[PDB]
């Protein structure tokens, strides 16, 4: 991504106030359950029946950790993001054969939680930023789809 | 599919919006133009800076229709048909804009229901909001 | 909307397609597979080979349900309940496979029907192939 | 894209035996019948009123000349497709604002009409080395959207 500087302090400024633990889980809890053909990726965490099945998923928010992490990963490397998701567009576009318009749902997701969380701290501005930072991303592990 | 279930968070949510929807649907608007400039494509005849009475006045009008629509929500097709005619024949908005906006709209929904935005009910949120966008595009079928 | 206009091109096309439906079918899935292999995810107990008797015997089970549809075309939702279940739910299709395996038939539908395939005709099917698939996903939305 | 030799012969090959003065106006003629949004960019054109008005206007079988030629280009560049569509891309995506996934429908419906001329020549693997081409040319023209 570009970003200017502004959106550059914008947005890091806001990573910094964010619950890993817990936004990680929030977001992929969320996609889980408004985008339930997600599941389908995901059978091995067992129930997911519902919400609060969804939710209460420990398995699931392990594994939210693990892309909160991605996400501050590649945020630090805005300049080349490319790099850093290089063995994330394989196993994604390679081995799980996920459609990359899910990686779209994921930020967008992502955003929403952001927002839940913060409030009006989350101003459009600052949203429009994470929103180009979420493309970058999803772009980024699309890539090994061409 | 407004399940009973989803019928009921959005009138809950929706209710717990009240007043409140004319600032938001404007926020949902300028969300959008920021986030989605290809967006500010269709309303040239518009001041679009984050002063903006004219987009102001356009959120008003906008909050007023998701309302009349979660009246209606067993009927929106005979609630939107005028909307639809509009924006299908008159404006060609492109399909996916639905999208953008209602993304937008959620966002706006999230940032101030802070106890409210439930998975749940997010998800009856997004469920109504894209039966919407539907209907609103339903003249291009 | 699937206007009578629409259905009537609809049922013709169909019409004329008769007991190739089958092998319609079943050509439009191999097309389907061959241009978008990330469909075969959903098919590996399937021989997926150039003659597969399975993929010759799937080809006749969707085109049966197409012409089920084509029949109850105003109640599909109806016709096709059993369907969109083993879709959203068991099978979890994603949705945005719908696009593909539609595009595929049109395709296939054009090449064997020239003569019908016409611009009001092909616009009349897309809408059509479209209602089906939304039905098939509306155990998600 | 990338392709295999008789793959890349294939493409070549029926190509070789396309109506150019035809199949651009057939394809954008189906476009702004099947999803008439699209009239919103064309406007200028005179009637779209209906299909035949479009199947006819001569504004639109001229557009779709210079359309078809694009692809030829395409055709012959097919690694450069990036460098290739780049002044396209600025124009439709800087100027004109077209969204991305019209691309997508463009080729898929000049997919059609390529089946609808060669009738049992254009084979499921025919389809499938086109279906690469018309994706490499829509990424091509999405780029400064990226
Ligand atoms: C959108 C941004 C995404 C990021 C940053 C991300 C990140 C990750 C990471 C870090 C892993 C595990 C890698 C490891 O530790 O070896 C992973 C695995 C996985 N991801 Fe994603 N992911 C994203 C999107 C998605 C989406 C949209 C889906 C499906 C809907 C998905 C499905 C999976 C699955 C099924 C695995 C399983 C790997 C395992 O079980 O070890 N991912 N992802
Ligand atoms: C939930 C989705 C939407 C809703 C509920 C909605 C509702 C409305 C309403 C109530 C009006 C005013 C009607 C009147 O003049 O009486 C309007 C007009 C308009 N809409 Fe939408 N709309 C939606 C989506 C969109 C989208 C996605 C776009 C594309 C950017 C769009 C662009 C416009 C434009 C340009 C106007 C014309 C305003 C004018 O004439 O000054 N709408 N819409
Ligand atoms: C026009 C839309 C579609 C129709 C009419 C249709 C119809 C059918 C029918 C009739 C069956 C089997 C019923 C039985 O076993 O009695 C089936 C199964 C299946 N469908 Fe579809 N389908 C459609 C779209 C899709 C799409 C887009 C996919 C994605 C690849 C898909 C994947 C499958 C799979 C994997 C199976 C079951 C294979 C098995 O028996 O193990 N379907 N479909
Ligand atoms: C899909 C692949 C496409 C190709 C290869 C293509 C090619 C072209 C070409 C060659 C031009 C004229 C530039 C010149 O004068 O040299 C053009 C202009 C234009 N294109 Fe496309 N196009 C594509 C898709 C689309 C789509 C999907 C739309 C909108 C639905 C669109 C809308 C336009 C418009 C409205 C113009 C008018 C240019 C002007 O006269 O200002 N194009 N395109």
């Amino acid at each position: 991504v570009h970003l200017t500087p502004e959106e550059k302090s914008a947005v890091t400024a806001l990573w910094g106030k964010v619950n890993v633990d817990e936004v990680g889980g929030e977001a992929l809890g969320r996609l889980l359950v408004v985008y339930p053909w997600t599941q389908r990726f995901f059978e091995s965490f067992g129930d997911l029946s519902t919400p609060d099945a969804v939710m209460g998923n420990p398995k699931v928010k392990a594994h939210g950790k693990k892309v909160l992490g991605a996400f501050s990963d590649g945020l630090a490397h805005l300049d080349n993001l490319k790099g850093t998701f290089a063995t994330l567009s394989e196993l994604h576009c390679d081995k799980l054969h996920v459609d990359p318009e899910n990686f779209r749902l994921l930020g967008n997701v992502l955003v929403c939680v952001l927002a839940h969380h913060f409030g009006k701290e989350f101003t459009p501005p600052v949203q429009a930023a994470y929103q180009k930072v979420v493309a970058g991303v999803a772009n980024a592990l699309a890539h090994k789809y061409h | 599919v407004l399940s009973p279930a989803d019928k009921t968070n959005v009138k809950a949510a929706w209710g717990k919006v009240g007043a409140h929807a004319g600032e938001y649907g404007a926020e949902a608007l300028e969300r959008m133009f920021l986030s989605f400039p290809t967006t500010k494509t269709y309303f040239p005849h518009f001041d679009l800076s984050h002063g903006s009475a004219q987009v102001k006045g356009h959120g008003k009008k906008v909050a007023d229709a998701l309302t009349n629509a979660v009246a209606h929500v067993d009927d929106m097709p005979n609630a939107l048909s005028a909307l639809s005619d509009l924006h299908a024949h008159k404006l060609r908005v492109d399909p996916v804009n639905f999208k953008l906006l209602s993304h937008c709209l959620l966002v706006t929904l999230a940032a101030h229901l802070p106890a409210e935005f439930t998975p749940a009910v997010h998800a009856s949120l997004d469920k109504f909001l894209a039966s919407v966008s539907t209907v609103l595009t339903s003249k291009y079928r």
